[PDB]
């Protein structure tokens, strides 16, 4: 089969900038006329998206930011110039021979300036404690880079057993992350402490946010 | 444009089979061909084979032979792929998607389709609200608790509020899926407009509606 290596499999770009990725075929993909290689984006949960054809033809509907070379088996796609909304992973694809092989991929993210998580803290709904459950939510929102450090504390000791953190994608608008962390305890065990505490770590301070609350 | 709508998620037993289908609006079927594509979680794409509707003709990757059945119905404009004994490496989302109008580009796709394949029943998800704490914002939050499989659809007032939110990718926590999402909107507002969190869980045929309400 056809194997596509693409390169770089990740890499960050700030806005405005140029960027090009590789791909490049085992064998040739080509015809007389042709190089049968496509490059689509693809954002989590989504389909992906056709943006090249035939190695160089923009696809209709795509912004004539993204361009696409190359023969034989090494190809490119060029960003230019890169906005927030390219972050996504990127596919080539080839349709010279069967069966049809995709590259693994390139995931593209935004380079942008460092931002401070707004937090936010959620004690466990009535409608929860009703049932016997009790998780306390911590949002951590519209921050930049990636890297935190979420830390849970319950009157006065730290807590990891039962955290639960979940990351958003790259936001497609400002390149902000965001992240959830639920500390999940049971009910009984919740209203036997009383503080409560999300301690959000990140580069943009030393001093971590803290936002607590008292059952 | 055209359109290709997929049948919605399913739950399958180990062993059990299941059949997905998409559906075309826009154009005849016959005069383009049809892919089936497969993409584990996390992972990348994998071409499963295509078919020509105007008279039937497939072609396979190998590794599919056997396992994956392809077959279109001009009479309802719709194409579909089986998928027989299935283990817990089938887990994954199918796209269809046509040909530019078999070895151009893939130009238009449907939604895809999550099929989990796995010995556990249904669960219903958990769906709280989350008021703040008993400033010029207020963020809120809906936590969609314990469910299986994936996926769950949430919203914000139907959809009509969509600027503002976070949705949090889904994750297993104690066997079950947990996932969640905030929304901030100016303190002129909330709790002035009503906010709610919609989610439907198909596989439990569920869907429950959440209204954040202020804590006492």
């Amino acid at each position: 089969d056809i194997v596509l290596t693409q390169s770089p499999a990740s890499l960050a770009v700030s806005l405005g900038q140029r960027t090009t990725i590789s791909c490049r075929a085992s064998e040739s993909v080509d015809s007389f006329d042709n190089s049968f290689i496509h490059w689509y984006q693809q954002k989590p949960g989504q389909p992906p998206k056709l943006l090249i054809f035939l190695a160089s033809s923009l696809e209709s509907g795509v912004p004539a930011r993204f361009s696409g070379s190359g023969s034989r088996t090494d190809f490119t796609l060029t960003i230019d110039p890169v906005e927030a909304d390219d972050a996504a992973t990127y596919y080539c694809q080839q349709s010279n021979e069967d069966p049809f092989t995709f590259g693994s991929g390139t995931k593209l993210e935004i380079k942008r300036a460092d931002a401070a998580p707004t937090v936010s803290i959620f004690p466990p709904s009535s409608e929860q404690l009703t049932s016997g459950g009790a998780s306390v939510v911590c949002f951590l929102n519209n921050f930049y880079p990636k890297d935190i450090n979420v830390k849970w504390k319950i009157d006065g000791s730290e807590r990891q057993n039962g955290v639960l953190n979940s990351w958003t994608d790259q936001d497609s608008k400002d390149s902000t992350y965001s992240m959830s962390s639920t500390l999940t305890l049971t009910k009984d065990e919740y209203e036997r402490h009383n503080s409560y505490t999300c301690e959000a770590t990140h580069k943009t301070s030393t001093s971590p946010i803290v936002k607590s609350f008292n059952r | 444009e055209v359109q290709l709508q997929q049948s919605g998620a399913e739950l399958v037993k180990p062993g059990a089979s299941v059949k997905l289908s998409c559906t075309a609006s826009g154009f005849n079927i016959k005069d383009t061909f049809f892919h089936w594509v497969k993409q584990r979680p996390e992972q990348g794409l994998e071409w499963i084979g295509r078919i020509d509707p105007a008279d039937g003709h497939t072609k396979y990757d190998p590794k599919f032979q056997g396992k994956a059945t392809i077959t279109a119905d001009t009479s309802s404009n719709t194409a579909f792929l089986q998928l027989s004994s299935l283990t817990s490496v089938d887990t994954a989302v199918y796209y269809c998607a046509t040909t530019i109008t078999p070895y151009n580009a893939m130009d238009y796709w449907g939604q895809g389709t999550s099929v989990t394949v796995s010995s556990a029943s249904t669960t219903a998800p958990s769906v709280y609200p989350l008021a703040p704490v008993c400033g010029s914002s207020v963020t809120l939050g809906c936590l969609v608790k314990g469910y299986f499989p994936e996926p769950v659809t949430l919203t914000w007032n139907s959809g009509s509020l969509s600027s503002g939110v976070h949705t949090f990718p889904a994750l297993l926590q104690s066997g079950l899926y947990t996932l969640s999402s905030s929304v901030t909107v100016t303190s002129n507002t909330w709790p002035s407009q009503t906010i709610t969190c919609n989610v439907a869980h198909p596989a439990s045929s569920t869907k429950v509606d959440k209204k954040i309400e202020p804590r006492v």
